């Protein structure tokens, strides 16, 4: 079964940074690809980043990319995601996820909550 | 299902096991290359050359597009129905990728519309998009070419001579499309070519074009070597010397309950020469039966063998029972030469002729040897820590198998010979024993 | 970028009857797409990649098709526990997008 | 001659009839090639780059001068003798080559005499004529670069500059000159180099030095594919670093009352597998008899082999015997990989593995099915109009033969395996059993 | 020790002996090579195009990094003693390369100091030296390729349009590198890789790599064509994108009591047909024994065989016997084709076949012909000074042999096949019959 | 036996136009190339135009380049020349031949006639 | 252009007779050059292709030779059907041209 | 250029005294470094060839080893006949030169 | 035995030149390259020239470059080597060596003198 969870989510007031991260079990970690799918209030769904399999190769959407970096450690079967000058245009669910050959994205974490918010 | 601890001493050790896994059900994207570059910004001066480019290339391109054009006027619609009297003669190959060529032309119909804009695009690489339904990416040969190199030295060089180079930068380009889209390919229906062939359309540059196409991931590197990413063409148009393209993306296949193993092999002593035992290095297990595979045509990994096609090829049961444990079946062959290796790590134990190897043990001095009762001799770290061969020294691990190996024998089989000639030969030899005892089994029936 | 629009954003429906949504491509992306389930409180499920194939495990209630710019996603015979979100996306090229995101609701 | 209505059981279907033909009796043309440029434009800045340039020019071609040499120091005129004490050792071929090499100096002695106008060109490709005696096309290498890409920046980029870039192109052009004209090329005498080779010697644009000497039409796409055209070197001058090169252009001969067969092979099921049945794929018939044609060396197109020399080769008896209708002596191989073709069209129609393969009839709705009583099932067009294997659709033609085809059986002969190793497996279990029969006939015999 | 006037009748004429050496012991020099180009004088108009290329480099250099960092782990100084539980599997060449890449570190570690200059160096080929300790040649791809043509245009070309001819060359880089150090490479520690793949790093340019190292003698061409020279990879920078590459220079060794001898293959005729026999056509002999060799492999010269490693094999009984004199066991082959030798010349002497070929003699205009009786027919200038076959004239020797060499008759060997398909058949004929008899035995035996 | 026959010849007055065409019969028109050959008065023979067996290909000399096409339909087996600015020049007999491997002319046939004039 | 010159432009004979006619090339032509027979109210016939070589039904009477510029016709044995017009032309390169023609005439 | 210092000029020993000279390279040379002996009245011998390995003829009391910059030459039991001048020659590159060479005196 | 013979030797006046030659004898002269080895009178070596095996390249010092040169005929067995404008600084023994694989002196013929004076 392949179990992905991901942790590290909590408040940010804006201008902060956060970092995200999720352990995989139950497949080979260091065979296949991943990103980061992001969910607004508003059940829009967003790509956020992926990384390749070897860590030589990465993508991110203008809307994150030089703020956003993913990054994998194959040797701990963890996927991390450092989120920086975050904007309360960020608040989200934030999921892990397994992709298939392409990018279709096959197995999915709970996912965790990431909110910025400059209130007490 | 192997008996390496059998193997090991007729001199074949255990190696590394690899995952096996086959190229199947691609997703299409398609491009549009042009054969014949924009020369409008040096209009002034290309003499007669274009001319003369345009009719070679008809002359090259005409032979394509009417032999794939009589696949295209025997279909109809019905999926699609197609016409066994009208093509006549044909292989199972050749007809799958003549359904995949109708089918195609949806798309080819939409890019066609664009002919217009194809046909005056100014650049090496340009993205058209007018419509949802028609968007496509078209890359130009030698365009860059002529806007770096001639147009910026037109005011330096004589006319006369920008005439000489667009035709000496042409001519080189029709030389390299010669050694595929000349008379080889005899065949413009099938979809097996790789698309580092059909990039030579663009001079060779097959890189731009699956990064104009897709993006990278190192999964990517090894399907484009395996040539698993192939291409078909599908529309010709002699009118403006362009022709669109159909590349497929594979997905990878895992075979389940199956895998590669490589054997190492060690040259070993039977008697007084050195001899090499003769199997396949690289066997392919499926569920409990064993076949060869014809791996020299598939890229090899560290963790797996990625092929294009099933390799799967018959084994005789000689070889299974050699395999697995009856070694008296296993043929060798005699050591001539002195590139033969003679010795091999696996696991960290050592596998190792100590009769033609100067083998000592570092760890207390005390030579290593081995008497003419072991084919090879295995050395490891209960015995000797630490070991030298030759001049290389190397600390040895356990080896968790059989305490007493170096005591016991195993059955030879016998020598053959597997040089061309030599083949010929043993079949002639062979043939005058057998003709000579079947007059002597006459004369033993007559009396 | 390549974006598509969902429709209907919302659509009723028996139980039992067949019910289908339909994308739309802004340019043609092959079959380069795909389809997801989405239950309250979980992550979305994986139902259709490729445009025409099932995921491992997906019902044969489900089922879909088309190619070029437009495509369609079908439930045969919907169930109570179908009456949740649904999503497609593109994977032509990055950056990967997705639709609006549909709903079915109970007459 | 064969019994195709057998051969189809078995699984090999009659594919298409293409006409033999070979290269003979060529016609001559003679160009010269300059290997080294012309930097007057560009002389003030050229360094000690071309000195060294040109020693290494003759390093390389020193060696072509003296081994042609060689066959031109021992003949004298009688047509000509050629000294057989004096060359010594020599091939047939070698010899014919020497001769041609004599012959051809009527033509590079008032080619060199228009040395001096050699010597100065100052272009890519130039006619020279001063008589109707001496006239000649040079093509010079690298002169293009030097005229287009230099010499219009010598004001722009400082001296040193311009001199490390033509020392780079010279060392890249004398980089790809070395895989032919280096020391690989150990008989410059012999005139089997084709065009392609030798064209390396102005850049591997041989597309420049054909159209410079002929004109284009589709049958010389053939020949030159074919590698029918082929060239000699006459003479080397190394005072000037310029060779004069013989192009041969062949007249194609057609072999009469000869034709090559192609055969398409499906796999068949004898029992409870799949088989594939062997034969060579392509049949050289002359006259009455059959023989084998190494067709890997020969163009094919779609009506004819164009061979650059004779491919015949002998054939055993027992394949003659298989092909004219004792099918019992045709061998089969076990299939394995799940990449054999099940199905093939011939004349509208179908003949296919129906237990490996889902079959049925559209036309209808049934299925159509095969009995384990045969090897390929034939379908055509009197029991179903139009036929779907897997996922094609097919209409069919009619059967003209045997109205009962699928009714009548055929022997099949034995398994046989092709590996490498089982080659070499077999042939020592066979002689392990002979040897032991030997034997049992002596003891036979004793008592 | 061979018979050549017996192999002469059988139609295998003398040629020329050669001697023998292999490659051993090498010297070595360190080189540096980037991948990448300096921009710096362009650096207003790049775009993104340097960013995406660092990116792929990464990807392309990151597994060749490390692959041979598992070989730098896993030793530590003593010479050295490497862990065999650390590399676990491994084969004696890769051993000994790895052991190699240790000992080079030396040099890495004072190169890598260096990396300040190599980082802004700004030439295609550039000396550094600072100290004795370090010191080291830097070649650079594809940087004149950006000082010659795009930095001169950068005021005539839009900038935009600078940045696609930028991508283009570095696509087109690329897509070369990835034949060489592309995932095909799966094994970057051993030392076997020539050094013209890995030139092409450098554009393929081999000539500047190893002119920039050395010097030029007529020796050093024939061990670069020999492919006796190698490199490997000793140290990966990824955050330079500069690799070091050790080149080594071997001393060619020649065996003492050895050599090579050509044979000069004539088809003769024993019956009614042509016939050709079957031997290697190249022996190699050490002190007594014949032994065959693998010589597709090594370069020919016209003094000596030069090979980089040994390839002496072993050569079965039967043909020992054929080659010392017995020549009833050497097998023949059936000519069919029309393009097999029918004469060769040797010391003066021909050896021709006069049934098949027109021979007179021209001194006397008296025809030569060849009864039934000869196999070839000898000729020389005792019997007739000069003689024409076909259409060539040539002189004759002496036969320093028997004076009544066409007197005396020859056994001859059986006919044999050599094709693939006729190989399978053969075995299985043989098959056949050696079944039939063994039950035909067993009828005798229990009577 | 080779059976060429030319037709289509006549009186045309100076810039007027002609089409020729010369069927083939007994050898497969398909496989090899062709040419036009004119005869002057004078008995001068002068080539007029060829065109290679897939009529990819074709070559005219300077005096008709530009003004007459040749051309094949092989599924008619016939050659076909089209003379356009007719010329008093052009007054001659027009042949129809076969080339062999290079342009030697293996085969004509019995050719027709072209005349050109103003007079009634 | 390549053109030649050919003579005399006629020549008597006597029957039996051997007649000899010369081609000369303003450039060399190797050995691609071809000779016709032409008889009155007929078209050309080939007689010898690529110099040296007769066409298929040429009678024995007929031989020729020749290389570079200079090249030559020969009759071994005149016959009263032979005195006729005779040419040469050049198949070396475009444009392909014939030579004058030349006429045998009965002494 | 590369030049190499060999030292000491000038070394005594004892006969059976084992002894030791060195030569130091500009620039690092690998190991294409070779050793000569000369005596008196006579031409240079070859004695170390590629730094480490003995020239053909030579005696096991002559030994050497080195790479990079720095190289040294041994004798491990010095004979009368061995105090006679000892060089130092590179061959990495040209032109090749030779050290200024040493000599042996008997103490 | 390897007999290489130098001779050639004597007095030239300064502004002079000399040939000299060196013959080879007991192995194959045309299978080995060879050189010139100069020694002072202070017995520093210096390297003069080289000449390759088939005699295609040679190399030279900048100090005699241009003023020498080396040449062989392999026919004759024979290393010859031109000197030009001598000088008071070319005096020596000039030494004729055949080279192994690289630049190693293998063997050494006796040496010939060469001496350079204005001297009476
Ligand atoms: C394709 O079909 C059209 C009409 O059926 C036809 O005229 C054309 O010649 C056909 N092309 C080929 C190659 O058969």
């Amino acid at each position: 079964e392949v179990q992905l969870v991901e942790s590290g989510g909590g408040l940010v007031k804006p201008g902060g940074s956060l970092k995200l991260s999720c352990a995989a079990s139950g497949f080979t970690f260091s065979s296949y690809d991943m990103s980061w799918v992001r969910q607004t209030p508003e059940k829009r769904l967003e790509w956020v980043a992926m990384i390749s399999s070897g860590g030589s190769y990465s993508y991110y959407p203008d809307s994150v990319k030089g703020r956003f970096t993913i990054s994998r450690d194959n040797a701990k079967n963890t996927l991390y995601l450092q989120m920086s000058s975050l904007r309360s245009e960020d608040t989200a669910m934030y999921y892990c996820a397994r992709q298939g050959d392409y990018a279709w994205f096959a197995y999915w974490g709970q996912g965790t909550l990431v909110t910025v918010s400059s209130a007490s | 299902i192997l008996h390496y601890e059998k193997l090991s001493k007729i001199g074949l050790v255990k190696g590394v096991t690899r995952k096996y896994k086959i190229k199947s059900n691609p997703l299409t994207k398609d491009i549009v290359i042009k054969m014949i570059p924009n020369v409008s910004n040096m209009s002034q001066c290309t003499g007669s050359v274009m001319e003369n480019y345009k009719t070679r290339l008809n002359g090259i391109l005409t032979p394509i597009k009417g032999a794939l054009e009589i696949y295209k006027n025997c279909t109809h619609d019905l999926g699609v129905i197609m016409a066994g009297v009208c093509i006549g003669i044909a292989t199972a190959a050749q007809i799958t990728a003549g359904v995949a060529l109708y089918e195609a032309m949806k798309n080819a119909d939409n890019i066609n519309k664009l002919k217009s804009s194809i046909e005056s695009t100014n650049e090496a690489v340009v993205k058209l998009q007018e419509t949802a339904e028609k968007t496509v990416y078209v890359l130009t040969a030698l365009q860059d070419y002529i806007n770096t190199n001639l147009v910026p030295t037109i005011d330096k060089i004589s006319c006369k001579q920008t005439e000489l180079s667009l035709d000496l930068a042409l001519s080189k380009y029709l030389s390299d499309l010669l050694f595929v889209f000349g008379p080889n390919l005899q065949d413009p229906v099938s979809n097996s070519m790789t698309i580092q062939a059909i990039s030579q359309a663009f001079g060779g540059n097959y890189e731009t074009l699956l990064r104009t196409l897709g993006y990278a991931t190192e999964d990517f590197d090894d399907l484009l070597e395996s040539d698993s990413i192939t291409g078909q063409i599908i529309y010709v148009d002699l009118s403006s010397y362009y022709i669109i393209v159909r590349v497929y993306f594979p997905i990878l296949t895992e075979i389940q309950q199956a895998y590669i193993q490589e054997l190492l092999p060690v040259s070993f002593n039977n008697d007084n020469s050195e001899w090499i035992s003769i199997v396949p290095n690289f066997i392919l297990v499926r569920n409990t039966l064993i076949s060869n595979i014809e791996i020299g045509f598939c890229l090899i990994t560290k963790r797996s063998v990625i092929c294009n096609q099933d390799y799967a090829t018959p084994m005789t049961n000689n070889m299974r029972e050699c395999l697995t444990g009856s070694t008296e079946k296993c043929p060798r062959e005699l050591v001539v030469s002195s590139h033969v290796p003679r010795f091999a790590l696996s696991n960290g134990v050592l596998f190792a002729n100590c009769i033609s190897v100067t083998c000592q043990c570092q760890t207390t001095g005390r030579a290593i040897s081995q008497s003419g009762e072991q084919t090879l001799l295995m050395i490891d770290n209960t015995t000797c820590p630490t070991a030298v061969l030759g001049n290389v020294i190397i600390s040895l691990g356990k080896y968790l198998g059989s305490v007493n190996y170096n005591s016991e024998g195993i059955a030879i089989g016998p020598p053959v010979f597997t040089d061309k000639v030599d083949i010929s030969s043993q079949i002639s030899s062979m043939n005058q024993s057998l003709q000579q005892s079947k007059d002597y089994i006459k004369e033993a029936q007559r009396l | 970028d390549i974006q598509m629009t969902q429709s209907p954003a919302s659509q009723s429906a028996s139980l039992g009857e067949s019910v289908t949504i339909t994308c739309l491509a802004s340019q043609t992306i092959g079959t380069w797409l795909a389809w997801y389930q989405q239950k309250p409180g979980k992550s979305p499920q994986l139902l259709i990649y490729a445009a025409t194939s099932l995921a491992d495990g997906v019902p044969s209630r489900f089922s879909g098709s088309g190619s070029g710019t437009k495509f369609s996603f079908k439930i045969s015979s919907l169930q109570a526990e179908d009456f949740v979100s649904y999503y497609c996306q593109q994977f032509y090229s990055t950056p990967f997008t997705f639709g609006g995101g549909t709903k079915l609701e109970i007459k």
